[PDB]
């Protein structure tokens, strides 16, 4: 019965900017015989395994860097970071000890940074999968922010929807931006029909859309 | 150094059963209780079950999502963690994590495993199509050059993707997959000068686990 909650679910920060978030548990997590508050945090990067931050509800883990304080007691906690970095992007989880394990739900910290413009390639599909039937159209939109764009496809100049999917990564450890890849795929007998084939990117760092395209004649 | 790696993971039918184990080095494993840990794709931490150390039996306790269906035991003499699970079903699919847990003194989790994916589902293994992306008579000259793999329709996940065996690692882009009818697709990019592709080689590495896949698809140019 200790029900643990976190707060926020999630928000964005920029980096030099300071951090705060909250752990809730259903009752009071200090231990009577220790006096200590059996709470501890964890980080968890994208893709990566957890990682213990603070244990104690206070006490820092060697390697851990200073700008990381947990802070509370009883059945409120609380952890800061002060001078965020890029590499802070992670999602951070509270867990209670006292009587056998629980977590909290997470917070999501995502790092906010100047708005970038997505670098667009564009690609035909491979001779060894068109050998097999099929045609995958793949455009990569990579190494923008903030995370919201859009793609369309043209073919012979015509949009089109349908066969369309898209994948955005998580945010960049390093320079805080995300990349998406969108791929179409046709059947050969649909891909031989047509010849030109286009992604178009808009984004809000310009009215102008970031169009890469190809033609089959000049494959 | 502390080392923790699961194994085990992989395509189950709902109603089956699946063991996972846990090598350790690094530490007394005697003197540790030891949990494990499951996440959902995109969801939380659920801590399941520890057993607890030599001083104290070597007892087990479990969570109430889990107790009486999911059993934990230890190998001491090879310091080896297992989980047992049973009657299988599609909320078991997760990431599954052994963690070091309680030493008597100590409230932490000290150090965690780097997980084996469980994917509870009666679709059939299929392996991945794996498809060089390279550039068509593009611009190609921007100082740079951004080439891909695309590995497509395979289950379950997951697949690995490194490229040049790991050489190129700045500059790299894997996106997460996506499920469609039953299969996924993912792709991967790769960003380097154009004076060194094609004039040296660049090639994707890539794994999938459930099918025994190993493709090393070389990224050719025209
Ligand atoms: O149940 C236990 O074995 C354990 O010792 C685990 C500890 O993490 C801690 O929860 C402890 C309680 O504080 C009771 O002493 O119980
Ligand atoms: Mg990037
Ligand atoms: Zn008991």
């Amino acid at each position: 019965d200790i029900v643990m909650s976190q707060s926020p679910s999630s928000l964005a920060v920029s980096a030099g900017e300071k951090v705060t978030m909250s752990c809730k548990s259903s009752q009071s997590l200090l231990n009577s015989r220790t006096r200590k508050n059996y709470l501890a945090w964890y980080q968890q990067k994208p893709g990566q395994s957890p990682k213990l931050l603070i244990y104690w509800a206070s006490t820092r883990e060697s390697g851990v860097p200073d700008r990381f304080t947990g802070s509370g007691s009883g059945t409120d906690f609380t952890l800061t970071i002060t001078s965020v970095q890029a590499e802070d992007l992670a999602v951070y989880y509270c867990k209670q000890s006292y009587n056998l394990r629980t977590f909290g739900g997470g917070t999501k910290l995502e790092i906010k940074r100047a708005d970038a413009a997505p670098t667009v390639s564009i690609f035909p599909p491979s001779s060894e999968q068109l050998t097999s039937g099929g045609a995958s159209v793949v455009c990569f939109l990579n190494n923008f922010y903030p995370k919201d764009i859009n793609v369309k496809w043209k073919i012979d100049g015509s949009e089109r929807q349908n066969g369309v999917l898209n994948s955005w990564t998580d945010q960049d450890s390093k320079d805080s931006t995300y990349s998406m890849s969108s791929t179409l795929t046709l059947t050969k007998d649909e891909y031989e029909r047509h010849n030109s084939y286009t992604c178009e990117a808009t984004h809000k760092t310009s009215t102008s859309p970031i169009v890469k395209s190809f033609n089959r004649n000049e494959c | 150094e502390v080392k923790l790696v699961e194994s085990g993971g992989g395509l189950v039918q709902s109603g089956g059963s699946l063991r996972l184990s846990c090598a350790t080095s690094g530490f007394t494993f005697t003197d540790y209780y030891m949990s494990w840990v499951r996440q959902p794709p995109g969801k939380a931490l659920e801590w399941l079950g520890f057993i607890r150390n030599k001083a104290n039996g070597y007892t087990t306790e479990y969570s109430p999502s889990v107790k009486g269906r999911f059993t934990i035991s230890r190998d001491n003499s090879q310091s080896i963690l297992y989980l047992q699970m049973n009657t299988l079903r599609a909320e078991d699919s997760a990431t599954y994590y052994c963690a070091r847990d309680h030493d008597g003194y100590y409230e932490r989790f000290s150090y965690w495993g780097q997980g084996t994916l469980v994917t509870v589902s009666a679709a059939k293994t299929t392996p991945p199509s794996v498809y060089p992306l390279a550039p068509g008579s593009a611009a190609q000259t921007n100082s740079m050059v951004t080439l891909g793999c695309l590995v497509k329709g395979y289950f379950p996940e997951p697949v690995t993707v490194t490229w040049n065996s790991g050489s190129l690692s700045s500059g790299v882009h894997t996106f997460p997959a996506v499920l469609q009818s039953d299969l996924y697709t993912l792709s991967s990019s790769v960003t380097v000068p154009s004076s060194t592709w094609p004039s040296e080689t660049v090639t994707c590495n890539v794994a999938h686990p459930a099918s025994s896949t190993k493709v090393d698809k070389k990224i050719v140019p025209r």
